[PDB]
């Protein structure tokens, strides 16, 4: 149903778009592009269609667009730690 | 449409 997928900061960009949050018909960001090269690219995890639930432990409802892709760029750029946790669907959850 | 970021573009 889930997945708790560990990206280690392997290269110096994370390497993903996202599209929609909260207010919109997409209310939980969607993963459309994973750039060669990239951390998410290099970790095999993570496939276009994953629709991110929590980044860190953080749930992204009520998050719209900007403020989800900021708190995304955050938990890659911080130096609290190596690595981003994304709890992601390829489908819905209840 | 729906908005899209490119993560690495964020200011």
């Amino acid at each position: 149903t889930s997945t708790l997928v560990r990206v280690r900061k392997s290269a110096a960009t994370l390497g993903i778009a996202i599209e929609g949050g909260a207010n919109t018909r997409q209310p939980l960001p969607r993963i459309v592009t994973i750039q060669r090269g990239g951390s998410a690219h290099n970790c095999g995890q993570l496939k276009v269609g994953h629709v991110i639930l929590e980044v860190n432990g953080q749930t992204l409802r009520g998050k719209e667009h900007k403020e989800a892709a900021r708190i995304i760029a955050e938990a890659f750029k911080t130096k609290e730690r190596d690595y981003i946790d994304f709890l992601v669907t390829e489908f819905n959850v209840m | 449409g729906l908005p899209v970021t490119f993560i690495d573009e964020v200011d």
